[PDB]
Parts: structure tokens; C-alpha cells; sequence
């Protein structure tokens, strides 16, 4: 709280840098050091630190992650929360931010001087408020600290007309009545500096590194972990990453991008069954998906009533998941390729005619043809649930409780969708 | 005063796709729908140090240390199959039109301005000059960049796609015609008349283009390699990565691109090359020098002001140059 | 203090040969050495640890791209 | 906001560079603010042409191949970029990594007004998948469909139905015809009450840490994973203001001096890939415009999905 | 003042193809287009401990210990069938042309002059010797590498292919052709003579190459080997698909030795064309740059201060222009 | 936490018997478990679940190798 003691921090930080610099130079002729201890010693320290506030800038929304020749505005502002709910960012950190710094970087010597915490508080905090303690400790007289303390609180503030560069990125948005406004984005690097911070806790962390063995132990532990698949690296700073910011040197580049990718983007090319073995094992031809679907199927035996209200809509998701995943796997195979005419033979389990929808109709228009929209072939449900009785375990118990007819109940429900959308195919 | 726009920007007209390759034999190119694709495949290599000394360290013990320690190299190669000599590379154009407009204008005195002049120019002069060499670029196949350099008789040829078929059927002897002389000929001209018609309308003007090269049984052939950093660890690590859109090589579309822009011979140097691409500063990457420097008033950027702010229409090649731009696209803007 | 290090000069930047082995004081005295020892002109250092691990590597005419 | 009269099915798009970088949070399939932009420019171009009024998107993304590469000893992925020209002296540009990748969606735009009786529905659907063949989608070049197998024409379902019976008929038939692919909707009341039970677990929670957590996969103690119900990713969902709105000629170096101005930044919203057949009605899954300019909040989602 | 270019890039001249290997029965090798491939298949080793010691090891127990438990692997081999006798090596050679174009240059001045220096070369004296020795190359068979150290009798034929057939047939023996003396012959300058003409650039040359080599029944024959990421598996071999074959690279490597120019002894024979004349089986570096007679000094001797070399020097230096690389300093 | 776990001690890698059933805590804990249950000289390890899905299996006179 006094004013002293302050400014014997501030003549300490000085002095800390001065023997810094000293112990940085090497020198041994030249007589630098006088310089040093007039340039960076004194209190024109202050007055050279307000000097070189002017290129600072305390932002939360900088410009140049986007194209670096761009000179645009940059902000520093904590957006209001919207009132719809669910979707967030921005509007989420109440004292987590990072408070990024763009500028001249060899003037970041300002920034580490006002960061300290002498008090209670950062030392911006302590100029932006009128109090006695402020606006007295960097002075001698009142006029060049009301003037050193005007330089100082304006790095949060934005210098200049608004304007973003024509390499910025700026939208049109269709208003509701008509007419548009231009929505200029920028990079929120609070938010990416705080996701980094805590994707590197959950992929690097030490708590989480202990239960990740623990894992491979098969010990208990008291918390879990996660692992984030498929993130993407994006780097900003093509090879000189202190030019974008500040935090981009604490992370050296390094986007981290979470995946946002549609569940078909691996490709798995197509198998049509040709002879008998092909028969037997393309009957089915089932992807690694509906195996990893399965297996979670498999571990939904044992059962409270109060948890099992919910694990049996989870049952009845899963089981709508996997008619989907067999749909899907009919409809690309069935119009992927001519496979399924491919060759004949004897063996092909023919008495499908799913998987071969335009392979009967588009060659043969009276032969199997009638063979299809007469027969209206939809037999195929019914082995396929021979197939999914495999999926429950063939346990005495689960067989004699009411669990079995739970289970029969919903796969004849889900059993009664696949047949009602396999019909109507010859439309 | 018509000052310039601050923001400036042309949407790439002449848009190709990503040219697939696939291989066979000549002389039944004509049923040429069902040929399999090329597949990039690794393969391991090596061999010694063959770069230069950095002169300090020219003794012989750290010579022979040196060629006792190769270094150790896994590739990737597209090779041809070993029962076939023809390579086919295939690829989709767009002629979009409306080649004056931009896609972002500040001023609107600057919008009419630059409109009325590129209508100035149509109106004088049509695009045939243009239209004529990238229908040259089309017809000799520069778009097949080292996979050309050796082979026995290229034969290119380009299908304008109606609603749903053929509209016309061009086919061309791609060695031909040279590399770097544009004449006259007659498809040549109906080529050309047809990319004029596609950059001055509205609609769009799709063009199928096939190339057919009989190279040899089992060469090599040669697609696009990917721009990658940030390679990873040395145990793992591919040296050189072709491209590959759907487990089959393929060139790129930029460098389809940057071959159908090579008709800028009007850079004010020597013509040992011919012509070159087209760019604002015009750079050859393969030469790492920049013709049409700003020093001399020969530049894209000071052409375009002279020829809309202050009127000083230049030299009908120059502003044939200044059109190639404009198709070109581009994102051009002070602050 | 005296840990060692592996040294190669490598054709790009992930091609693999046997490289000398020095002992240094510190990973910013082991970029001084391999720089020191570069027989030719297009090459690329690499510094390791002795079972494999990555320090740093260095094209030629850019500066030191540091991964572990 | 409005119940679209008929429901406009744009084939599948070929589309060979889109912007893989959505946000600054996530990659992988580009943002849907791309394909509602998407249908405002193609209602600008041919929207007043024909007197009609497209409305709505229909995500569907059959196939998705995106140009990324795994540097060796690495869990995570690299873009693979493109090479610039020169400068003017013959240094290399400094790489600006933009994600390329290769779409082949699906899209049900929903149209509706008065110029569904003055013209044939095969004619205007003609009219403006000619006006698509010209255009782009996330910023890749939409191909045309040439020299192929056949063309896959358009169908312009009237969603008046004149049965419930017959509704839902040409409703599977149209479900049938998108089948391969994965209609993307965005679930944000599910956000929110993930959030609510999060907060009930531990409090002052951020509903980013909500969206974190229904992003990853994560193991629990007795080990097993913890279910997710369905494919559950972050996607962009619109803006939110950070300056206030500025004078149209007021700001420096815009796009037009006509339209106001103003700084935003992103908002992180939950979507969900489903198959198709699982809503069970295709009048809703089309994604609007929902502004309210008046505190910023421009943004994207699909109201009357559940 | 002409210094050098900063950037040298030219292109590979006489590309081959991936040398595909099957196997069959000899005298009928007139008939060998449907010869069914040589398979990579895998087998186990177990080897017992073979090199030096450090002088640690030489203790009785450690050594007693070492050999009671021996490692083990999964080799891979390819062996000729028991029923075959013929190793038929099989790969097409195009001949490009344009010896002295670089794909690749910074400075123009340099180029022109690098021009005019191999235009003088080719008015000199064209591309004689140097595709004499090419065809001697491809004469004996040097590009099997190791299947040739021991077969009874080799034969190469070489067609060459015009539109889609052949245009001029040869056949040679490989063993009568040594492997050190470039002779002269009838079949051998009409080859050269055709490989003259097409690095020349007076026609487009494309050569079909098939080497029978007569090993034996069951034979151990010797593909490319890759290199590898109990079952240890030390030892991958190259195969196109399921069909063994040597690289491109070892068949262009085999097809360089001609340089019989090196300051020291002739008694070891040619040697690949390299600059900095090395070879790897030998560990040793002929032109050295501490003498004055590498290729890069050789190349900024001729072509900036026109210090024209011997006969066979410049020889030396188109063959490394024929070979292609990477020129030019930082 | 008190897993069930199977314990077969058999000739070679491939080798089935029955197996005697613990039940531990951790894998850890079943490898230290079965270790102590050798009876044999020349015989494999192995730990299983109830199923039959593999944990764990260990040779003579080397260490434990892990699959699931």
C-alpha cells in the first residue's frame, strides 16, 4: 500500500534489468557501462518506458494470425453473453485472461514491468483506479505522473480510426428485413491460448500421465483422462513466431485445431462377395465401426432399474445406430459399383437382392426384374437379427430375467424400421 | 482525383481441376474410360554425398569418412505399369466469364471506371489474343510439365461438355506445336472463339481435356509433390511426397494453372524463354527472377493505374498483359 | 555437465547416416560444434541423444529449428 | 423461421478446395455459415430472377478427403500447403498455411414464394443448378460433372403434400436418393443441458468446457469409455459483436462503404452428424440466418429439428 | 566476372524402368514373354555370433553365454524354382537428350556460356565415346549385379522400339565382353551409334533390355533390398507387385561405369561417374579435390576461365552432365 | 477393483490347458501372482480374462510380454 515500497520495486526491476543487460554485453572496453547506468538506470527509464508505450498494445483480439502484411485495428474487448443458450466463446472467461501483448517486441520490457503483482494486483490495475498509492510513486511532481499514467492505462485501448486491411477477412450477413452488415472476424488469441493451456494439461499433464498408466496397470484410480484423435497443427509464424504476438511465444505456433470431421471421411472402399467363401464372409462384410458399436453393446448386460431405464435407451440408441450403419453400408455398395453383377456362380446368398438393387433391373428389365418387384425382398431383416442375436451373451441369467424380452421388444421395434424402409426400395 | 481502391480482388477465371493420371496402351486410347490408375508407391534410396565442399573442410580423412556413411532415403515414385506405354491425364476446365469485374471495390467511381475501360478494351479488340494462347497452352500440352520432355508422340484431346454431352470435339498433335510460338489454325481458332465466348458472356464454358503421352513401358511419371513442413522423426520420415487424390497420382491444380497462364511473351527482356507465366511483377520461380520490376514502368500495378486513373492507354501488348492479369485473379489493395 | 551427442550431416531433413559422436557442455555449445563440422555446402545437421531422440536440425542458409 | 412450400435438392457437388479451417478452434468439414452464404448468393443471383426465395440448407457430405499429412512420430496432423510466386526480388514469401480439402456434399435448399406456379419445377431446378455449376462453395471450385457415367439431375420436392401418405412417400424417396451420406444439425439445447449436469457435478463451469468434453473421448475408472450418444462435434455457430456497429463510409478500408461495419468474433456451438432417415422429416434440417443486429449475436443454426 | 549460378539443376538422362526379374528354362528363351516372376517370400535364419569382440567380451562365460542363445530373424529370399534355370531381367532405357539445357538456373550469362561450352563440346566431337561405353554397358550385363558373378552364360537382347514394334534387334554375349576393356565391334557401334543419336537429340530412342542370365535350378537370385523400419525381419526385399526387381537408381548406377579417366590405377577398372569419384565398395574417393581433377572444379575451370580440360576429362565432365544433380553453391 | 483373472501356465506360447482363477486388483498384481504359481521350469505364463481375451503372457527367463 505505501508508495515506498513501491518504489523500491520499481528502482529494484530497473536494476534488475541494468545488471542484466551488463552481464549480456560481454564487454570489457568501450566504457557502455555509463551509458547503461544513464539510459537504463534512472528514472528516464519511466519517461523512455512511456516513450516506447505508444507501440504496445494489450489485445484479446489481434490481427495478424490472419495474412502477417496486415495492418489493421486490434482490440481488446470482452464480448457481452448472448442470451440464447448453449453456444459459447469469448464471453467465459471472468479472471482467466491471458491478456495478450502485440507490438514492438523489444519493447516488451514495459509490458513485464507494469505485469508484477506488487500488491495485491497487476500495476495497470492499480493506475487505471484513482487511489493515493497511485499516481504519486513514479513522481516527483504531480503533472509528469498524471501525464506517465495517461500513457500508461491507453494501451488497452485501441490507437487509430477503426480498419481492417484488405487482406482482413469481412462477411456479409443477410439481416432479417434486408440489407447487410460487414462482420469483420478476428483471432481470438485469449481463446486459444486458453484452450492450448488446457489441451496441453489434458495431453501432457502429469495428473493425467499418471491415471494414462494406470490405465495400462488396470489399477483404480480416482479420476479419469481423455485424448483428443486427430488434432491439426497450424502455425502462424512462418519461421520468425515472435513477429505475430506475445503468446506466440509460449506457444511456437501451434494452432492445435480440434477435428470437426463427418464420420465418413476415412474411405472404405467396397468388397463384394463373388465365390462361396466370399459368400460366407461378405454376407455380413462388416466394417471395424459396427465392431466397436457392438462391443459397447456387449458391455450393457448387468443392470440397476434405475440406471437400467437409462441403459435401455441407450440399447435403443445403439440398435438404431447400428440399422443405420447396415443401411448405409447396403446403399454405398449397392451403388458404388457393378460388383454385385459382377460374376455369378453358386454360392452368393442370393436370396439378398439388397445389395444388388440396380444391378437385377438396369440389365435384366423382364428377367429378375419382376423377380424384385414382386417378391419385394425383404427377407433380409430376419437373418440379419439372427446376426444381432449373437451380439447379446448367451448367459442362463440374462436369458431367464425380464432382460431378454426388453431386449426382443426393442429389436423387433428397430427390427420393424429396417423392414418398413428395406420395402419401399422398388419406388 | 479518382484515387485507387485500398481493396482490390479478381475471382480466377480459366478454373481447372486436379488432373488425374492413368495409363494403358496406344492405339486403343480411343475405349481409354476404363484404364487403372497410376499409384504412388515408396521405394528405398540411396548413395553418397555429391554437393560441394564448404572449403574448409576439403581433407581427405573427412572425405572417405563421409562416403562410408550414405545417407538413407524412402521415396515416392509413380511408375507407368509394365505392360503399357501411354499415359493419360485428364482434367476439367472451367471458362467462367465476366473477366472485369471485381469481386471487392471500395470506390464505386473506381468500379465504373475500371469497367468502362475493360469494356473499352473488349469493344476495341475482343478476347482473341488471349483466348488464342491459352487455346495454344491447351493444344500443346505444357500442362504435362516434366511427363512432355521425352515422349514419342503426345496427342491432346478437348471435348466441350453441353448440359450433359459432347458439343464439339477438337484432337490435336501436341508436338506439333511448339513450345513457344503461337500461330494460326483453324480448330486452333474455333478453340479459341469458343474460351472468347465463355470469358465475355455470363455462363460458364466447361471443357474436358485429356492428354494422352506414350512415354515407354514401366518409365517414370511425374505428378505433383506435395508442399509439407514439419516433417517429424527420421526413422519414419518420407523424404518426397507425390500427390494423390484418391489412391491415384495426380497433378495439382495450380500448376495446370500456372501452364495455361504461360503466354506472357511481352516482358520487356530477351525471350530465351519464350513465355513465361502471368503475374503482377512477373516472376519465373524456376529462374528466381523477377522480369516486369516496378523500376521500370512495366509492372502490373502501374499499368492498371496509368491505363484507368490517368488514362495513358498503353501499348496494346501491355494491356493484353494487364487483361491476362485481370483473368488471372488476384488480391491487390495498399492499406 | 559433459553429456554426449550425435552428430549427422544429412542430405534433407530426414535422411539417416551414422554421425560422429561428440561430448558437450550444453545443447547451445553442440549447435556451435556441428556447425563447426559441416563438410559440404547443401546439407543438414541434425543433433541427437544416443538412442534416437530428436534435439535440433539445420538447413542450410536458415537457423535452427528446434523440436525436443 | 418460415416453413419452406417446396424443398430444392442440389445434387452431389464436387468441390476440390475447400477451406478446411472453419475456425480458429476447429478443422475438418467447412463451417455452415459457408453453405447458408452459399444460398444467399445463389437467392442474390437468381432468387429475384425467378421470384422465389431459397432459404435453408440441407448439409448431406457423401465423402470428405481432406489434404492433411501425419509427420512421422506425431499423434496430430499437418496441412499440405501450396506454393506462392516470388516477390518482387526473389525471396520466398512468408507460407501462410490455409487447409484445402475435397468435398462431395449433398444440399436441400428450401424454396418457397410466388414463382412456384409461374414456372415448371424441372425448369427452375435447371436454372439454378446451372447457376451453382458457376459458383464456389467454402472457396473451392464446384466441378461440373462432365464426361462421367450420368448426370445427377435436381428434383424439387413440393413439400405441400397432398396426403400425409403421399408427404411421407416423397419424402423416402428423397431419402433414398441422399442415402450414403450424413445430414449435419446443430444441437444446442443438448449443450445446454450437458452444461447444467456438469455444473451439478462441479460448478462455475464454462459451457466450453461442456463443448471440450462432448468433443473427446475420455476413459472413467471401474476401465471403459464414456458414451456419447451419436456423432457429436464442435462446429462455428455464428458471431458475437465486439465493437459497436460503425457508419457505412466510416471505417477504414472496407469491403463496401455502403454497410455498416462491425468487429465480431466466433461462437462455439455443438452440431451432430446423423443419417438421414433419422429425423424422419426433411422440412426441417435447413439451416437459417437468425441476426438480431441489436446485440451482435449474428448467428447460424437449425430450429424446428427437434 | 561470371561467377557460378547459385541455383544447378539438371535433369537424369537415359531413365530406366524398375528391372522386373522372372524366371524360366533356358533354350527356350525365344519364347519368354509369359515366364512366370520371381516371388519374395520370407524364410528364418538363426545366426551364431560372427564379428570382432571389443576386448570385453572375450571373457569364456559372456562368450559361452552369447552363443548358447543366438538371435533370430526372417529373411527375406528369392530362389529361382526347382524347375528353371534362366534369370530373365527385363527393363526399358529412354534416351532424352539435350546434354548441356539445365532444368534449373539463376543467373542467364552463365547459362548462355555453360551453353556455348557444350555446344563447342558436341561440334568437337559428338557423343561418341560416350555412348560407346553407354552401350557397353548395356552390352555385358553390369546392371545384374550380383546374378552375374557366377552364370554359365549370359545373353542380352536389346531391341529397339520405334512406334510400337521393333525397329533394329541385337544380341549379344555378356560374358565374351568383358568387363574392363571397352573393344570395338560391328553390333556395338550401330548401338552406339543409335545411343548416339538420341543424346544428340536426332530422334526419340527407346530401348527395350532383356538379360537371361543361366544360373541354375533353384538358384539364389538377388533383387534390390529395402531398408527396415525374434521376427526381427533384418532383410526386405523390392518387389513391384509380388514380382521381384532392382531399383531404377542400381540399374542407372550400373549403366555410369565408364569412368576410366581416375588419377590412380587402372588396375581396378571402371567406375561410376560421380563427382568426387567414389565408390562405396571400396570406401575410397578417386578425384579428390586436394588434386585438381573433381568435377566441379573441372566445370568452373572450363566454363568460366575456359581452362579447357584433357579429352577425357571433359568426357568425364558431360557424363556428369548426362547424369544430372544438384550444382551450384549457396 | 478385485478383478478375475485367469491363470494358465502352459508348454509354449500356443499351448492351452484349464487355467486356476485369482483375483487381483491390478494386472500388476496378477503378473506378480503368477510368477509365484510357476510349477514348472520350461513352461509360458499367460493371463486371461473370463472370456478369453489375452493380457499378458511371459516366457522363461525373459520379461512380460504385453498384448492387451
Amino acid at each position: 500500500p505505501t508508495w515506498q515500497e513501491l518504489r523500491q520495486f520499481i528502482e529494484s526491476f530497473i536494476q534488475e534489468r541494468l545488471q542484466g543487460k551488463l552481464d549480456k554485453l560481454q564487454p570489457d572496453e568501450d566504457d557502455k557501462r555509463q551509458t547503461l547506468l544513464a539510459t537504463h538506470r534512472r528514472e528516464a527509464w519511466l519517461a523512455d518506458a512511456a516513450r516506447r508505450v505508444g507501440q504496445l498494445q494489450l489485445v484479446t483480439h489481434t490481427l495478424k494470425p490472419i495474412h502477417p502484411d496486415a495492418r489493421g485495428s486490434n482490440l481488446h474487448s470482452l464480448p457481452q453473453a448472448p442470451g440464447q443458450p448453449g453456444l459459447a466463446g469469448s464471453h467465459e472467461l471472468g479472471d482467466r485472461l491471458v491478456s495478450d501483448v502485440v507490438g514492438n517486441a523489444a519493447a516488451l520490457d514495459v509490458f513485464k514491468f507494469l505485469s508484477l503483482q506488487y500488491q495485491g494486483k497487476n500495476l495497470l490495475n492499480w493506475l487505471t483506479e484513482d487511489s493515493a498509492e497511485a499516481l504519486q510513486a513514479l513522481s516527483d511532481n504531480a503533472e509528469q505522473a498524471r501525464e506517465w499514467r495517461q500513457a500508461f492505462i491507453g494501451i488497452t485501448t485501441v490507437k487509430g480510426a477503426p480498419a481492417s486491411h484488405s487482406l482482413a477477412k469481412q462477411l456479409y450477413f443477410p439481416l432479417p428485413g434486408s440489407g447487410y452488415h460487414l462482420l469483420a472476424p478476428l483471432f481470438p488469441t485469449s481463446l486459444v491460448h486458453h484452450v492450448h493451456a488446457l489441451l496441453r494439461e489434458a495431453r501432457f499433464g502429469d495428473a493425467a500421465k499418471a491415471a494414462r498408466e494406470a490405465r495400462s496397470r488396470q489399477e483404480s484410480w480416482p479420476h479419469g483422462f481423455s485424448e483428443y484423435p486427430n488434432l491439426a497443427i497450424q502455425k502462424f509464424g512462418g519461421t520468425k513466431p515472435q513477429n505475430i504476438s506475445q503468446l506466440n511465444n509460449e506457444r511456437r505456433g501451434e494452432n492445435w485445431l480440434l477435428p470437426s470431421l463427418p464420420p465418413n471421411w476415412q474411405r472404405q472402399n467396397v468388397n463384394a462377395p463373388m465365390r462361396h467363401s466370399s459368400v460366407f464372409e461378405h454376407d455380413f462384410g462388416r466394417t471395424p465401426e459396427v465392431s466397436r458399436l457392438t462391443r459397447t453393446l456387449q458391455r450393457f448386460l448387468a443392470k440397476t432399474v434405475h440406471n437400467n431405464l437409462a441403459i435401455r435407451q441407450r440399447r435403443a440408441q445403439l440398435v438404431a445406430q447400428i440399422c443405420d450403419e447396415a443401411l448405409q453400408y447396403a446403399a454405398r455398395l449397392r451403388e458404388l459399383e457393378p460388383g454385385w453383377s459382377a460374376t455369378p456362380g453358386c454360392q452368393l446368398h442370393d436370396a439378398e437382392q439388397l445389395w444388388l438393387d440396380p444391378l437385377r433391373a438396369q440389365t435384366d428389365e423382364t428377367f429378375l426384374q419382376r423377380r424384385l418387384r414382386g417378391d419385394w425382398p425383404a427377407e433380409v431383416g430376419n437373418r440379419f437379427a439372427n446376426w444381432l442375436n449373437r451380439a447379446v451373451s448367451s448367459d442362463s441369467q440374462i436369458l431367464g430375467s425380464p432382460e431378454a424380452a426388453q431386449w426382443s421388444q426393442e429389436l423387433s421395434k428397430e427390427l420393424t424400421m429396417f423392414k418398413e424402409i428395406l420395402e419401399d426400395e422398388r419406388d | 482525383i479518382l484515387s485507387t481502391a485500398s481493396v482490390l480482388a479478381f475471382e480466377r477465371k480459366l478454373d481447372p481441376s486436379d488432373a488425374l493420371m492413368s495409363a494403358g496402351a496406344w492405339a486403343q486410347r480411343d475405349a481409354s474410360q476404363e484404364w487403372p490408375a497410376v499409384t504412388v508407391r515408396e521405394k528405398s534410396v540411396r548413395g553418397t554425398i555429391s554437393n560441394r565442399l564448404k572449403t574448409k573442410d576439403r581433407d581427405p580423412a573427412k572425405l572417405d569418412a563421409s562416403i562410408q556413411s550414405p545417407n538413407l532415403q524412402t521415396v515416392d515414385v509413380a511408375n507407368l505399369p509394365s505392360d503399357a506405354d501411354t499415359l493419360k491425364v485428364r482434367f476439367t476446365l472451367r471458362v467462367l466469364g465476366g473477366a472485369g469485374t471485381p469481386s471487392a471495390c471500395n470506390d464505386a467511381a473506381y468500379r465504373d471506371k475500371l469497367l468502362q475501360t475493360v469494356a473499352t478494351y473488349v469493344n476495341d479488340q475482343g478476347f482473341a489474343e488471349l483466348a488464342r494462347r491459352y487455346a495454344h497452352n491447351l493444344a500443346n500440352a505444357r500442362f504435362l510439365w516434366r511427363n512432355r520432355v521425352g515422349a514419342e508422340a503426345v496427342e491432346v484431346r478437348i471435348n466441350h461438355i453441353r448440359q450433359g454431352e459432347v458439343a464439339r470435339a477438337w484432337r490435336f498433335d501436341a508436338l506439333a506445336i511448339g513450345l513457344r510460338d503461337f500461330k494460326a489454325d483453324a480448330e486452333l481458332d474455333a478453340l479459341a472463339e469458343l474460351i472468347a465466348s465463355g470469358l465475355s458472356g455470363s455462363g460458364h464454358v466447361l471443357l474436358e481435356v485429356v492428354a494422352f503421352a506414350r512415354i515407354g513401358d514401366g518409365q517414370e511419371v511425374f505428378p505433383s509433390q506435395e508442399l509439407i513442413l514439419d516433417k517429424g522423426d527420421k526413422k519414419g520420415q518420407k523424404s518426397k511426397t507425390l500427390y494423390s487424390v484418391r489412391d491415384a497420382a495426380a497433378i495439382h491444380s495450380q500448376k495446370i494453372g500456372n501452364a495455361l497462364r504461360t503466354i506472357d511473351t511481352w516482358y520487356p527482356d530477351e525471350d530465351g524463354l519464350g513465355p513465361i507465366a502471368v503475374e503482377p511483377y512477373g516472376s519465373v520461380t524456376s529462374q528466381g527472377k523477377a522480369y516486369r520490376q516496378p523500376k521500370q514502368k512495366l509492372d502490373f500495378y502501374t499499368l492498371l493505374d496509368n491505363w484507368v486513373l490517368r488514362d495513358e492507354a498503353p501499348a496494346v501488348e501491355q494491356q493484353h498483359y494487364v487483361i491476362a492479369n485481370l483473368i488471372r485473379g488476384g488480391v491487390f489493395g495498399e492499406a | 555437465m559433459k553429456a554426449a551427442y550425435i552428430i549427422k550431416e544429412v542430405q534433407n531433413i530426414n535422411s539417416e547416416r551414422e554421425g560422429t559422436q561428440i561430448e558437450a557442455t550444453s545443447l547451445s555449445q553442440a549447435k556451435r560444434i556441428a556447425s563447426k563440422e559441416q563438410c559440404f555446402h547443401g546439407t543438414v545437421m541434425r543433433i541427437e541423444t544416443v538412442n534416437g531422440l530428436w534435439l535440433a536440425y539445420k538447413e542450410d542458409g536458415k537457423r535452427w529449428v528446434d523440436c525436443q | 423461421v418460415t416453413d419452406p412450400e417446396a424443398l430444392l435438392l442440389l445434387p452431389r457437388l464436387s468441390i476440390q478446395n475447400a477451406n478446411a479451417i472453419s475456425s480458429p478452434l476447429t478443422w475438418g468439414f467447412p463451417s455452415p455459415g459457408a453453405f447458408t452464404g452459399f444460398v444467399h448468393a445463389l437467392q442474390r443471383r437468381v432468387g429475384i430472377s425467378l421470384d422465389i426465395e431459397l432459404d435453408g440448407v440441407g448439409i448431406v457430405c457423401h465423402r470428405f478427403e481432406a489434404q492433411i499429412s501425419q509427420p512421422a512420430g506425431k499423434r496430430t496432423k499437418v496441412f499440405n500447403l501450396t506454393r506462392n510466386p516470388l516477390n518482387r526480388d526473389g525471396s520466398t514469401a512468408a507460407i501462410v498455411e490455409e487447409g484445402r480439402a475435397h468435398l462431395e456434399v449433398s444440399l436441400l435448399l428450401g424454396v418457397h414464394g410466388d414463382g412456384l406456379d409461374d414456372h415448371p419445377a424441372q425448369e427452375i431446378a435447371r436454372q439454378v443448378q446451372e447457376q451453382a455449376g458457376a459458383m464456389r462453395l467454402a472457396g473451392g471450385s464446384i466441378l461440373p460433372w462432365c464426361n462421367e457415367r450420368f448426370p445427377a439431375p435436381n428434383a424439387e420436392l413440393l413439400m405441400l403434400g397432398g396426403s400425409d401418405e403421399q408427404r411421407r412417400k416423397n419424402q423416402r424417396r428423397l431419402t433414398r436418393r441422399l442415402l450414403p451420406g450424413f445430414a449435419l444439425v446443430s444441437r444446442e439445447a443438448l449443450l445446454q443441458q450437458h452444461l447444467e449436469t456438469l455444473r451439478t457435478t462441479l460448478p462455475e463451469a464454462t459451457t466450453l468446457d461442456a463443448l471440450l468434453d462432448l468433443c473427446r473421448i475420455n476413459f472413467e475408472p471401474p476401465w471403459q469409455v464414456r458414451d456419447k450418444p451419436g456423432w457429436l462435434v464442435p462446429i462455428p455457430a455464428g458471431y458475437n459483436a465486439l465493437s459497436p456497429l460503425y457508419l457505412p463510409g466510416e471505417v477504414r478500408n472496407a469491403r463496401d462503404r455502403e454497410t455498416p461495419l462491425r468487429f465480431v468474433e466466433n461462437l462455439f456451438g455443438l452440431g451432430e452428424w446423423l443419417s438421414p432417415h433419422r429425423v424422419a422429416a426433411l422440412s426441417d434440417l435447413l439451416w437459417y440466418h437468425h441476426a438480431e443486429p441489436d446485440k451482435g449475436l449474428y448467428r447460424w443454426s437449425t430450429p424446428r429439428f427437434v
